[PDB]
């Protein structure tokens, strides 16, 4: 009867995906929360059993997807998002997609849920190294891949009972160094993983909610293809 | 041929570990830390890579 | 009331998670090692103490 | 079908017991190793039933305990034996608990396993700090607490399935201070958790096993209470 | 012979000045970039000597101060000064202010220098909790506390002969939680010190520079007191 | 008394060493990090803190 | 060619600091650790090693 | 008017040389406790004059060499040697060579030292991998890498100076597997390490006594060239 919210899919071929469907062996329903840019063709693909043998588990099981709802991290609340992307040709039809949006609609179509997890990363530099990343990127690199885990878990924290776990992932350039993950991407690795820890001191001392962070191997997925080297 | 190959390469030729490392091993060590049997792990950083952070200096 | 006494009292006070930590609590997160559930992990040194390790000192 | 051996035990009050009820769960046959000095008092409360309420499996289910058997993580084989031991009246009756014995007395009575779990220390001098700890009780606690462990490995091997997988307990005194944890614990859990890796490259690329230690926090057992600071 | 660059000096109670101190017993060169908001008071105090008895070194030497210039790591280059900050009462008077102008100004009046120290941070919700941190506040603490590093090196990086030294500070809360240290400061600090890491390499290899950073104990100084708890 | 004032007063009463930190004591570390005496250290993250980072758990 | 020799091949080829490293530059390392220089610091593991530590992966 | 005494030499090419050379720029005074087995043969080398380029200091000085004495870091008291050695051709002719003998032979012709450094490693089974490594090799490797350590603190805290400074050599091998350095080397540094923490918590607190060791990278020595993998 647990159910999680999975924020990070946009295919079956990153980690959420895999994480989702080791869920459903467990039986636990999945709600996805799909990025906008890549909301109407993960849908279509969906709709059209494009993504069918790709639910199948080894025990004949099939995944059971709850909900897959549109969902963007960059925004914290509606007064957040830019009248740009708020007329932006994939956003208009949208709607309910920042993260307090979201939190809300899960809590109002199923209540509170008691597991989370934190599946994405995103920088505009990742191709440049430290060095040659712009203020601009590197804040761009934080925003949305550190910041979004601490905005997620406000919001969420709320409509979670208590025990209730959340995760994110992560990568070991965080703690030594690996040529071309640039664009910041390892300093928002960095400040991911230290911001496990203070989340994990407050959530759990106030909710009794648990927080780890999964620093993961090589896959190739789309994301880690988008760094090109 | 993309960072991405090069790290999965040499992941899987210098990793403790052999087999090609799929989404499903972290599925299946996060549906752990999500479920109650992790009820008393909390703020850490789990590695699930075949054992590659352990190595300082490679071999061949 | 030997060392031992004061060390549960100093964790069941300022760890992250406030529960008693049980013996069970540790078998659980074995259990999952032992398992092919956790092939991907090895060579680690996993923490299972509510927490009390991530702490620096104590709010008291 | 999946065998664990648990070498490290003495009552049910400490974290093997725990270890052994939660595998438990999953069905696996435990073999308890038992230092010699309470194998006896050990298999009499046993016999006597004063463990019977602490072997209820959560699942309505009996703990399946295949073997209690002596054993002696400060031997490697049978020549390693001293004089002043084979005379130990808590030796004579008893036979083939050498790391090396029990591991062919298993292979010999259940074939292999494919689990091994490391749950024992010692040190002579814990209650004393790290300066005032002899070479004699330094070494003693880091061939009791560490060594054993590699032992364990080289000899257990042999005996065990492909993919099996092993474990150890430390503590985090091994990385922060922790007053009061000496004799070289401290020293030893150190030690403890720096092979764990090394010998998870060797198991690894060699026999494709796996291995890793669990950092406890606090267990109100016998061999902690022993420590008194 | 050897001139540094101290980002972060806007009184005597600060670790910059003592980093100064220590400097200037070794003979060095310093140039203080100072902070606008605090420019004009700074020179004032510095003119009817009120830093006076503080520029005193045991081996009765005093201080040797080579320049004092308004310094604002918010910006990297002029086109990057908003408008309003252009006009503000503080910055109006002042110019060359921004980590290139100051590295060009620099290197234009004395040539190159070979050591660089980073002794800031900022954050303008450091009283607020992770959890509690907007995107806003926490974007800012990394901008001004993390990112300044960077774009640091990047303009001082030209101005520096080979074999020049690079260093910053930073706090343990990036490692291990400590309530109280908010904003994001935590995350910061943590970012700082794997870019730390990266720019070691980078620097290291293509410059023959070397970077390093210092986690420093309680210093009851301006930033410090800030904090209020 | 804010943040830091009780950071001050429980480093001096449970660093490994007593004495009050002074900014001149991060002083001397930096001028040594940035003198060639330290030429071969690189990426390092250097702690002066009278030993405070190495505890975990305090005693009185 | 002994594993000494393997070792400052590949410290003198992947790490960051590319000068050979001499006993001196630990002994530097040393004279400042052994002075009142350092009296905040205390406990520490100091790294003199061109950087090496800090990497991961060889960029080869 | 400091002396410091370096444990842990052979020859000129380790780093104990290295360190003695530095410390001569700050005129300390230098004391060489000298592994008895090679005292002799290098006593010899000395007096035939084959170190007289390798004493030049930088400054255009002699290296001050207040002294060189036989010293076993195998052996803690008179009372722990050993019969063997009592007749070991090497250990004959020499005298005092233990860790207290030395401690009390020093403060009785030189009074009180500030400074200690522990330059000395040994393991009889260092070309074996960990689990190829017997007992008796792995205990020999931390009794004489290890246990060295604690010891030489022991006895010669009793004739340091206040404030006076020790530091010890290690190798990151303690944390990242590097395939080779066997016989429970990476055993010892790691205790070593671990060791360096909780001594300095007691050294600092009640004699204000530093401690602290060096990581260090490749140096081709002697005690090095004999790991040969
Ligand atoms: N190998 C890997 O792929 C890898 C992945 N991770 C982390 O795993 C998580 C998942 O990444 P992945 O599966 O590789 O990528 P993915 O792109 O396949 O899937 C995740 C989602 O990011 C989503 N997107 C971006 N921004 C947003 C947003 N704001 N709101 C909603 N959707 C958004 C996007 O639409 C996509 O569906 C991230 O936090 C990663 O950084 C961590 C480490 C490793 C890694 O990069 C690595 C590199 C070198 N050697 C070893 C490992
Ligand atoms: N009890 C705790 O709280 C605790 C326990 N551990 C580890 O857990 C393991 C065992 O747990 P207990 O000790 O908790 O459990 P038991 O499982 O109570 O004790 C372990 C066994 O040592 C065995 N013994 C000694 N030498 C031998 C030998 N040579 N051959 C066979 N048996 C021998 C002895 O018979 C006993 O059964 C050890 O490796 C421990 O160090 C690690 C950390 C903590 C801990 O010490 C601690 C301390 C302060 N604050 C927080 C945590
Ligand atoms: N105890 C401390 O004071 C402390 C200080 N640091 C770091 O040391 C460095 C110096 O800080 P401090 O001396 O405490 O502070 P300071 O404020 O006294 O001096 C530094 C300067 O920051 C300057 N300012 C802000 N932004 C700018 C800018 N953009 N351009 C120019 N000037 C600017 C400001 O004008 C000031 O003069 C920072 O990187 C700190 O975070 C690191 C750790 C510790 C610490 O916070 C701590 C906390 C709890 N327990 C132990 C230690
Ligand atoms: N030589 C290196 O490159 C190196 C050296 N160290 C440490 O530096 C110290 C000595 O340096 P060397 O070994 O470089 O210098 P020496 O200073 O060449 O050798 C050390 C001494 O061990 C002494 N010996 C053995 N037992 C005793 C005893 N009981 N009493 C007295 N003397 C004894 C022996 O006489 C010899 O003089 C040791 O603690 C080392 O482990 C640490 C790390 C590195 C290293 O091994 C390494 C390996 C692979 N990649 C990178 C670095």
């Amino acid at each position: 009867e647990d159910i999680c919210f999975i924020a990070g899919i946009g295919d079956t071929n990153g980690y959420g995906w895999g994480i989702a469907k080791e869920l459903s062996k467990r039986n636990v329903k999945i709600i996805f929360g799909i990025w906008p840019p890549v909301y109407n063709i993960f849908m279509k693909n969906y709709k059209n059993g494009k993504f069918d043998n790709d639910m199948i588990i080894d025990k004949d099981k099939k995944m059971n997807i709850l909900d897959m709802l549109p969902f963007d991290a960059s925004f914290d609340t509606a007064n957040d998002i830019d009248e740009e992307t708020k007329n932006n040709k994939r956003y208009n039809m949208l709607q309910n997609y920042t993260i307090e949006d979201v939190a809300n609609l899960i809590h109002q179509k199923y209540g509170k849920i008691n597991m989370l997890v934190h599946s994405l990363a995103n920088a505009k530099e990742v191709q440049k190294d430290l060095l040659n990343t712009s203020r601009k990127g590197y804040l761009d690199a934080l925003s949305k891949s550190s910041y979004s885990l601490i905005s997620l878990c406000k919001y969420f924290v709320n409509i979670m009972k208590p025990q209730s776990s959340i995760i994110s992932l992560t990568y070991h350039a965080s703690q030594k160094v690996v040529p071309g993950y640039g664009g910041g991407m390892s300093s928002a690795k960095a400040a991911l993983e230290s911001d496990t820890r203070v989340l994990a001191y407050h959530l759990g001392r106030n909710y009794n909610i648990r927080i780890n962070t999964i620093s993961a191997g090589p896959l190739k997925s789309r994301a880690a293809t988008a760094i090109n080297k | 041929y993309t960072f991405i190959d090069y790290a999965i390469e040499y992941s899987e030729k210098y990793a403790p570990l052999r087999q090609k490392l799929l989404s499903t091993d972290i599925g299946s060590v996060a549906s752990f830390l999500l479920s109650r049997e992790s009820r008393a792990i909390t703020g850490q950083t789990i590695y699930v890579d075949n054992g590659l952070n352990i190595m300082f200096l490679p071999d061949d």
